[PDB]
RNA sequence: UAUUCCUCAAUGACCGAUAGCGUACAAGUACCGUGAGGGAAAGGUGAAAAGAACCCUAUGACGGGAGUGCAAUAGAGAACCUGAGAUCCGAUGCGAACAAUCAGUCGAAGGAGUAGUCAAGCGCACUCACUCUAACGGCGUACCUUUUGCAUGAUGGGUCAGC
């Protein structure tokens, strides 16, 4: 996506290719990350950190 | 409130007048100092 | 021959901000449309800007041979003048500094180009389009002429 | 430094930093310090750009930069990184020839 | 409370932006007396008043 | 009126803070006013729903 | 000289025969000016007198450019060095060099694109 | 031999309108104080007033023409030679309402305006042409003083001109 595999790479331009990812529900996850990895975010109100 | 300057012409002439300054030795030096400086109003 | 004709009024006893607030309304307007808008704008500076625009049209007509029906307001700007310094007295023995202001007004007019006349004719046809500020100042209002009629049989 | 010479260098500065001598003298000196530092930082920035382009050109044929540059060192080919990157961008077949020569020289592990 | 810093020209102009005047959409002039007026303003009554 | 606050006393020395809200935060940690703080503003004229309200009678001739 | 065409055309030497700041440029004319004229046949050397002013060397080029170097209070070696600098220059404006390799065809085999096959 | 309330003549590597006496100008004035006392500010049209007859628009010319004059922004009523800066209002070109920070520096797509050279066939490609703007990327916590040590939430400074 960064177009870092093209020999005409320039950092200040956007010339990456288009990535089409198939079968996203069959991605592999190792270990116990299904029940031990969390996504957390704060909604701006005090005491409202969500996981 | 009652301010400090309460005017009275006879009191002014009796304290800072020409013949009140001319009466004592300090006032005569005041008159000499005023004339030497060049004041228009030598006395009050 | 002469492209631009100006008229300057000095020593107006008002604020430059207050005068410029009305002077910025009429920039880029036609003269006979600005004169009509200044007669329905309720401000103190409206009479002054009316006088200066009137004098500019008169100068262009009389001295330099320009056509009064085809004048447009190229520029209209405000400069400072001789400010008068007085003292304002507050409570508790303090003071500030008060200013009585004075300004000058300059109005510059020119003849409308034939291309701009074609623009005005294109703008006066009916369309639903959003107008930019230049086109809106070129076509500012709808002028309606009415006659008084006594005993128009109704209410 | 002169006042007018600072007012020439503060040309194009936003705000009161192009009119007032007290404000313009501070911002001009910071600009001169940035220019002095960036005369040294430009060299590192450009060399990193060359390495990125050489690596991108070389990995197309399956050879890493680290193997490719050491193969050209082993074959006593003394083209520097700037010229190599320009070759990768503008002469793809000569760069492919250089990649093949370097692969025959130093294949590395893996 | 006092202002902590000086208000720059950029911020002063942004503040005074929306307060500028706007033109009037409809203007009427009487054909007889020639007065320029807004709608719903009375100037003249016709003849035989 | 909006949030049924108590306000301040009507006597005993209180000066010009009879119906004001009082404090609006703690000092310096956090150093800011929290979101959702109860403050004066426009009241009512919003949409509300009343649940479990009982139908007593029906007049189909007049649709009442 | 741009593609064989010499760009400096006129070299004006303005001096003064009375003032003390023109001693170096005066002594430059007897010593180094004939050698410069003899070794530069294509160049035109003009001599001007301006009493009571400071001396200078003015170079006038083909692209309608004038470059003036004031040579007050200088030595003949410095005056000759600045005359040589005037001769060796194309008369272009003194700005930063953007590129040190000027080309109009950057590629012979064609610039790499996405649709390049090997 | 000492001094200058005084007079006459002369000199200055003394000053030149924030300087020189407090006072280049009706100053120990105006103004402040009960009083003793304190104590300012403010120079210049043009060679000569020839200081703008007359016309137009406004209540009113200080405006726009006309005329005098070398010159009129050289057009003033204790002020008009030159006319800098902070500051205010406009015009032209580019950026600018989905993107944050001592506001720059190093690269830079694009947009806009404008030049010249001459061999060859009066085109066209050459001058990295030149000037203004800068989407986007990397990097970047003001200055002075005082300190073992300050982006410091330690001091000082609203800005400009003169001293
Ligand atoms: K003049
Ligand atoms: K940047
Ligand atoms: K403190
Ligand atoms: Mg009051
Ligand atoms: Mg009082
Ligand atoms: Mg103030
Ligand atoms: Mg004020
Ligand atoms: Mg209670
Ligand atoms: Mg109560
Ligand atoms: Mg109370
Ligand atoms: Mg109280
Ligand atoms: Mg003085
Ligand atoms: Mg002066
Ligand atoms: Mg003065
Ligand atoms: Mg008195
Ligand atoms: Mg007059
Ligand atoms: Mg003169
Ligand atoms: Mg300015
Ligand atoms: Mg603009
Ligand atoms: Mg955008
Ligand atoms: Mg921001
Ligand atoms: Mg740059
Ligand atoms: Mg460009
Ligand atoms: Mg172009
Ligand atoms: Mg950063
Ligand atoms: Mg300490
Ligand atoms: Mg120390
Ligand atoms: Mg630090
Ligand atoms: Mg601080
Ligand atoms: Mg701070
Ligand atoms: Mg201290
Ligand atoms: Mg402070
Ligand atoms: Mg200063
Ligand atoms: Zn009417």
């Amino acid at each position: 996506l960064q177009a870092k595999d093209k020999p005409t790479y320039c950092p200040n331009r956007d010339d990456g290719d288009i990535c089409i990812v198939l079968n996203a529900k069959d991605i592999g996850i190792t270990g116990r990350k299904l029940t031990d990895k969390f996504y957390r975010w704060h909604t701006g109100y005090v005491g409202h950190l969500k996981e | 409130p009652k301010r400090t300057f309460q005017p009275s012409t006879i009191r002014r002439k009796r304290n800072h007048g020409f013949f009140a300054r001319k009466a004592t030795k300090g006032g005569r030096r005041v008159i000499a100092r005023r004339i030497a400086k060049g004041r228009h109003r030598v006395t009050a | 021959k002469r492209k631009k004709v100006q008229a300057v009024l000095k020593a107006i006893k008002q604020s430059p901000k207050k005068v410029n607030l009305v002077a910025a309304l009429v920039r880029g307007m036609r003269v006979e449309d600005a004169l009509m808008q200044l007669q329905v704008t309720v401000k103190r500076a409206s009479h002054t800007v009316y006088r200066v625009i009137h004098a500019a049209r008169a100068n262009a007509s009389h001295n330099h041979g320009l056509d009064p029906d085809r004048l447009i307001i190229a520029e209209a700007f405000v400069g400072k003048g001789l400010f008068k310094k007085r003292i304002s007295i507050h409570g508790k023995g303090k003071c500030g500094l008060m200013i009585r202001p004075e300004c000058r007004l300059t109005v510059i007019v020119r003849e409308t180009t034939p291309e701009e006349e074609a623009e005005i004719a294109r703008l006066k046809v009916h369309n639903f389009k959003k107008l930019t500020k230049r086109e809106r100042r070129l076509n500012p209002h709808k002028l309606i002429e009415t006659t008084p009629i006594w005993n128009r049989r109704g209410t | 430094m002169n006042k007018k010479e600072i007012f020439k260098l503060a040309k194009g500065f936003r705000g009161r930093a192009k009119n007032c001598i007290r404000i313009a003298r501070e911002r001009v000196e910071k600009a001169l310090q940035y220019s002095y530092r960036d005369r040294r930082n430009k060299k590192r920035e450009m060399r990193g750009l060359w390495i990125e382009r050489i690596n991108a050109g070389s990995r197309q044929h399956g050879v890493n930069y680290g193997n490719f540059i050491h193969g050209l060192m082993k074959e006593n080919i003394q083209l520097n990184r700037k010229v190599l990157s320009e070759l990768s961008m503008h002469e793809p077949y000569s760069f492919k020839a250089l990649v093949d020569v370097s692969r025959n020289s130093f294949p590395g592990n893996k | 409370a006092v202002p902590k810093k000086k208000v720059s020209k950029h911020k002063r102009g942004i503040r005074n932006g929306p307060k500028a005047l706007k033109p009037v959409p409809v203007i009427i002039r009487c054909r007889s007396c020639g007065r320029v007026k807004l709608p719903h303003f009375f100037c003249c009554s016709g003849e035989r008043g | 009126k909006r949030w049924k606050f108590k306000g301040g006393p009507a006597s005993h020395g209180c000066s010009k803070a009879h119906r004001k809200g009082g404090s609006t935060g703690q000092r310096d940690d956090p150093g800011k006013v929290f979101k959702g703080r109860k403050m004066p503003g426009h009241m009512g004229a919003a949409q509300r729903t009343v649940k479990n309200v009982w139908v007593y009678k029906i007049d189909p001739a007049r649709n009442l | 000289a741009l593609r064989g065409v010499w760009q400096l055309q006129k070299l004006v030497v303005s001096y003064c025969n009375w003032g003390g700041s023109s001693r170096g440029i005066r002594a430059f004319m007897e010593s180094e000016l004939p050698a410069l004229i003899e070794k530069n046949p294509q160049l035109e050397v003009v001599t001007e007198l301006s009493r009571g002013q400071h001396p200078y060397l003015k170079g006038i080029y083909r692209n309608r450019n004038e470059r003036v170097v004031c040579v007050k209070n200088m030595d003949p070696d410095q005056v000759l060095l600045n005359a040589t600098r005037l001769r060796n220059s194309l008369g272009r404006k003194v700005v930063k060099l953007r590129t040190r390799h000027v080309t109009k065809h950057p590629s012979v085999q064609g610039t790499w694109t996405t649709a390049v096959k090997f």
